[PDB]
């Protein structure tokens, strides 16, 4: 329960729902956050804009 | 091997991987009698699992590859994707270690300690 | 009545103008299909590998004490295993060499290991021609791979220009003869990662910009066949943010971004993460495999990365991708009438070069390739040029009629 | 002066909305080519069938008694023809089979002799992967074709999932190796519709969605090698009336219209109308065929209709399609230096295991499909918006002015 | 103030006019993806060649007097080379025909030559079926080529009409089975442009419209299989001048264009200009090469043009193409259960039949063929419709304004 | 077979299958001695044809297939797509039987009569 | 001559030069009427509106 | 030097710069001048509106 | 052979090959002992060579193909591109003799002499 659960839900990568534009979430197999380029479909909370952040709320 | 362990670990809590690496006596994994804590006790579960991995069935924990699963949950990490006993056995060593780990509490001064306190 | 409907009609204007600037904003795109004439065609780059790691005449005592257990000439316990499946003359070979009685190792590393026991282009060329020119072992770039040592013809690397290709057929392309040495393959005891049930080449034709991922993406050739491998060149071009998702550039290990170098990448990284070592055909600077490291954590972990994972590694989609369509076909070599010829030309028996000779043609049938491309489907002047059709449409005005109105 | 040019312009802009309304009711359509990047692919259905359809150490003497004419193993006189090609060992186990001297017919179907006597994949299927994972002959459903008894892997019906890939190449996708068993292929003493002077097996690439054509769709691998098969996905979707004439569903056989679907439910409408039975593999309630049938009419009749008919089935388009596009390549198994280790694995000679053994890999080059789909051109919007607009050339009106005006 | 914004606003009128009318003039053009479902599909041609030029039993002295050399069978001594690779056999047979003691040479022609030596339909073709129906060597056209004496199936030539296919698989296609005759094979002692390491057919599967190019363009079938060709139609559609620059006929040696038609014009154009001679297989007036003339100048002249030339040939795209994508599969013949009944059947060995003969089966997998398309982009309507909505857009004229004004 | 004559049928003329079935002695294909009228001619002709079917040449013309081409004239009516001597032969029993029909009247009381009538 | 002779025309299938709508043609290797989708290309005769109106035209 | 150095260049071959109209260019493989489809890319002067012309400005 | 030849001189100069052809005594490759002039003399060198072709190495200069390039200068004249020694021999010769025809100058009384004359 260390992180969120929606830091385990794959990213909507190669979804286009408007403009894309560099994003980060978190990879649970690295277990850490990684580059993806996110087009505005709002399937789940996996995207942050800052990796920090990501690296926060989802690393631990 | 250790490589897991740590990313086990990671997995589950945010406890560096240093405070676990010469921590007491057996933590991690190494060899002795008694164990200064529980956290201590732990690493010796998992080093005494080690050794039943290496003397029964024929695993080199050390050395080998494992895989595992990051789940929500840490009870939730998951063994099961291994396609062989040995490798199978030495996730869940690391599995039970890890969270062992979550229970007992992180005594600082325990870490780095001498030898002549083991 | 007409101020109660001259801002009606522009109401529902506004709503109109919103939904081509919402528009604007998706940053849409289309995809466009085209044929492309061309006077020539750069010719990709060939690897190809021999389906056999290891020649039997190459491996020492020491290499086979080292190397063996991983390659199931030796068991656990250092010696041939019992259920052993050799001939009398390869196991007395063997079963010599695997003396290690008052022997004492010399150091070993995969990387010589493969350089030195490899199968050598000097020996598997026979003959290699392109377009007329006769080609020699000079024009064969070295590359490991998961097979080991293997060749890139026409590698455009080492500073030399790239060739082409200007007419469709067997003529303008590459043909190469390759002895494949099933009698300097290493006996099968058991079934590893560096082991084969099997008896040829496997192939890549591959853009220079990319490297190839053979035990992946590849073809196999086989012994006793001539080849026909004719092609078509596909490009594929995408947008970059904020039309697309598409990797302009890099900042790992290679200099042009493509999905194989993002594999290579993303495999790399994997390895040293969770076995602390590279495999001899990896980039980077992390020390090398052992062959214990080999068996017990490199092995299963690229196996696993490459089967089972589904998360380690997603790569982004590359601006720019040359694919090549294939037709393969066969026909049988030697025929009946010309094995004693080539037996007494290389020094072999008939038997033999029914086993382990092949020729590989590649070629285009056209020079004319295909481009499917992603274009812009609304830019800036599409978005005011509509905004002013239906200003005319609604409230009737103009360009000239805002001008003076102001 | 006006008034009779306002109404002149009038005249050629109601010729001009003539010609757009004309224009909306033709419905048109046209195709718009894209490429889909995909994060994962369900993988599809792989149906195998043996060249051999019965297993000559399971013919028994009443088989042979009501079967063996259809198999060309006896003449019409219910004896072994004296233009037989056989053995010395094969011939005297049939001749003693085909000893009807005192010997009373059992009851007999076609159905359940394909099934028995049909090659079984618990002992052709040497070994399966997919994905890294272990398969076994559980994870292969049973289908009746007209090979006989035949296997899909992934049939994704029974309830179970489908499964997914979600890289390029072959480690994402299936590898079977399979032994065809030509010790237990049926002698060849004649040419009917059940025999083969083929060995080896035929394969077919589909969607769950629809159900084999083997016979007609299927590609062949050949024992001795082991064969890549590169795929990918292309989809295509076509619109229904009245834009365009693709069939949605169904009210016959299938629960899923496909071309395959539709050419069953003929094949099955045309057997029962002309012979008055089914076919082992056709669905239905009506009777099986005897082995008389099938020789006297139902071969003959789904020879015709497969061959010469060029009106009884005509297939109207579906709305979904899936195709596989494929590209085949071969290497040599076993190699000389393994050869002694499948046979000691198998327990089996050297030669055998050249004859019988073939590896099959199944896979992606990318995650990579293509759409080609059909759009309709003129949707209600696009016929007011350029009535509006021409509106605005000719007549010089306005959304404003014909509210206005009213 | 307005006379100084009506023109104003007039003026960036013009410059918009101008971008439109200089586009317009451009001519230029899309291109258009579409599927096309068919009833329907004429079947292409299908030209096959034996890959041995000379039937070794057809080879007389004088043939061997003249043409030995070219063929590698003599030295430029007139005499079987020492090292040559014969068995004992083919030798004293051979030694015994190169005997030109007191031996006079009658007249010789390459033409004549390889038309009687040249491997026989009659002869090679076992069985033919095409749709159900059986087809006989009446159905087979000749034609040479660099390989010799070839054949066409449905060559649509003779006022014979084109045959067509209906459904989607192997039954609504050719099949034929073939005896390649390796026991005919000329024995192969050198390396020269007419001698084969290979054995098998070449096969080219193309359009009535065009020519084979057989050597260049073809596809490998090997003997001892059964291959499976499916195939897709796909019909490529060029503008000529204005818009694009595809050649709509030609005014040289065939009555339709296409690039092969232009390569064989270039081909003999290339040999007279520089040889005073044509290959027996080109069209024209030009007397034949000799057997000497063959080997000192038209051989190296067309590999030049074939291999090394980048100027000399250039073909003018034309405006219809049609190309068959191809799938190539196998499975293997005999099986060990059909290999006596085949011996026995065509009175040969059973290691004969697994030499020589091979079967091929040419089919469409679906009536559905694909058409890219070069579509025209602006028209002359679209010229001035667009002139019209932005005069409407700036000076807010109309077609009613315009003429009032007037 | 008998699918296909009713089918030969169908394509000529209206009367439906039921009406030939049982129909005097010989309809459809069955033995006797003396034909009713014309129509039961027909049918001896079809019967006495099938019977010649199978003693020269080997047919079995109530089970074996064959193909026929149904054009717009009755005469048109098309055999020749037969691939074998004895499809082709039963194939043209069917036909000259089926426009033998087209010839005669219907005569409803001769249609299913008692045996005794035969 | 039972049927008109438009009968043993192929339709149209597959071409359109409109609105595709179900019809009914009659199939002369069936001889009965079959479902099609005509859109509007007037080459014969042989499309009816009802199938029961195509099986009295030309059925026999 | 007998003939113009661009006459050994090669043509803008099946490249459209807009429209595409009968010309000749200089083939210094068959030392003569052909006939080509030229789409007023000007990329060098290798195309002659008449073949005489190209014939005497290039031929020697 | 000298279809090639023709075409390095076409190449080069624009003096139509008819005149060459029987021009003096030795043009175009024919034998004789005195030259008339220079370029008489280049084709003494050129049959020289074609005699030297045939004896050395074993080519058949007035039957065997070769390829040359046509490059801007005449000396650029290329033949490297020919893939046998014999091939690569004879195209010299004629590139030899066809530079050579270039520096001599073209005396019209002396084509088509009479063969007192040689
Ligand atoms: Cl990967
Ligand atoms: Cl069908
Ligand atoms: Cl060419
Ligand atoms: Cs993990
Ligand atoms: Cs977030
Ligand atoms: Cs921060
Ligand atoms: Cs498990
Ligand atoms: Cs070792
Ligand atoms: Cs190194
Ligand atoms: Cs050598
Ligand atoms: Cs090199
Ligand atoms: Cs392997
Ligand atoms: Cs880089
Ligand atoms: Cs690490
Ligand atoms: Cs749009
Ligand atoms: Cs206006
Ligand atoms: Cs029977
Ligand atoms: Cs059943
Ligand atoms: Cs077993
Ligand atoms: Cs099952
Ligand atoms: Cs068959
Ligand atoms: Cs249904
Ligand atoms: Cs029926
Ligand atoms: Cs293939
Ligand atoms: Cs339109
Ligand atoms: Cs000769
Ligand atoms: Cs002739
Ligand atoms: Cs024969
Ligand atoms: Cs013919
Ligand atoms: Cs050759
Ligand atoms: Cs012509
Ligand atoms: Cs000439
Ligand atoms: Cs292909
Ligand atoms: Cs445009
Ligand atoms: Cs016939
Ligand atoms: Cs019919
Ligand atoms: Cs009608
Ligand atoms: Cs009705
Ligand atoms: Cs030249
Ligand atoms: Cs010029
Ligand atoms: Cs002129
Ligand atoms: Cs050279």
């Amino acid at each position: 329960q260390i992180r969120p659960a929606f830091c385990y839900e794959d990213p909507p990568f190669f979804q286009k729902c408007g403009a894309f534009v560099d994003s980060y979430y978190f990879n649970r197999s690295r277990i850490t956050c990684v580059h993806f380029f996110y087009g505005q479909c709002d399937v789940n909370q996996n995207h942050f804009t800052t990796m920090s952040e990501c690296n926060r709320v989802c690393h631990g | 091997n250790l490589n897991q362990f740590r990313l086990m670990i990671k997995c589950t809590n945010d406890r560096v991987w240093a405070d676990f690496v010469d921590y007491g006596c057996y933590c991690v994994a190494r060899d002795s009698n008694t164990p200064v804590d529980d956290l201590d006790r732990c690493c010796q579960a998992q080093k005494q699992c080690y050794d039943e991995a290496v003397k029964v069935h024929g695993c080199k924990p050390l050395v080998m590859f494992y895989s595992f699963e990051c789940r929500y949950l840490a009870s939730d990490l998951d063994c099961s994707g291994n396609n062989t006993k040995c490798r199978n056995f030495v996730c869940n060593c690391d599995r039970t270690a890890t969270l062992c780990i979550l229970t007992a509490t992180y005594n600082r001064n325990n870490h780095k300690i001498d030898p002549s306190r083991c | 009545v007409w101020a109660l409907c001259f801002m009606g009609s522009l109401a529902l204007l506004a709503l109109v103008c919103t939904n081509r600037i919402q528009y604007y904003f998706l940053y849409p795109h289309v995809t466009k299909l085209d044929e492309v004439a061309a006077t020539r065609l750069t010719f990709p780059a060939v690897t190809f590998c021999n389906l056999n790691e290891f020649r039997f005449s190459r491996v020492t005592k020491n290499d086979l004490y080292h190397a063996g257990e991983l390659l199931a000439l030796l068991n656990n316990r250092y010696e041939i295993p019992d259920t052993q499946t050799a001939d009398e003359k390869q196991l007395e070979i063997l079963q010599d060499k695997a003396n290690f009685r008052n022997f004492k190792p010399k150091p070993f590393n995969m990387l010589e290991f493969y350089d030195r026991a490899g199968h050598d282009i000097r020996e598997m060329l026979l003959s290699c021609f392109f377009r007329g020119e006769q080609c020699s072992p000079e024009d064969f770039k070295v590359v490991f791979t998961r097979y080991g040592k293997c060749y890139t013809f026409n590698a455009g690397q080492d500073g030399k220009p790239r060739l082409i290709t200007m007419k469709g057929g067997t003529g303008n392309g590459l043909e190469i003869m390759l002895d494949i040495q099933q009698d300097e393959y290493l006996p099968v005891w058991g079934e590893t990662d560096e082991t084969s049930f099997e008896a040829g080449i496997k192939v890549q034709i591959h853009s220079q910009d990319e490297p190839p991922l053979i035990d992946q993406l590849g073809f196999g050739v086989a012994p006793g066949f001539q080849t026909f491998v004719s092609c078509q060149e596909q490009r594929l071009i995408y947008l970059p943010p904020p039309w697309g998702d598409c990797k302009a550039t890099t900042g790992e290990f290679y200099d042009t971004y493509s999905i194989t170098a993002c594999r290579i990448d993303c495999e790399t990284r994997y390895l040293v993460e969770n076995c602390n070592c590279r495999m001899v055909h990896m980039p980077g600077d992390a020390p090398y495999c052992t062959p214990e490291q080999y068996k017990e954590c490199a092995d299963p972990a690229l196996d696993f990365l490459v089967e089972k994972d589904n998360e380690y590694c997603v790569c982004e989609m590359p601006c720019n991708v040359t694919r090549y369509g294939k037709e393969l076909s066969m026909v049988k070599i030697p025929s009946k009438a010309s094995a004693k010829y080539l037996a007494k030309k290389y020094n072999k028996s008939e038997q033999y070069i029914g086993e382990n000779i092949l020729v590989l043609d590649i070629f285009f049938e056209a020079l004319n390739y295909e481009t499917i491309e992603q274009k812009k489907a609304y830019e800036v002047a599409g978005l005011l040029g509509d905004i002013g059709g239906q200003m005319g449409l609604f409230i009737g005005a103009s360009i000239l009629t805002v001008l003076e109105l102001f």
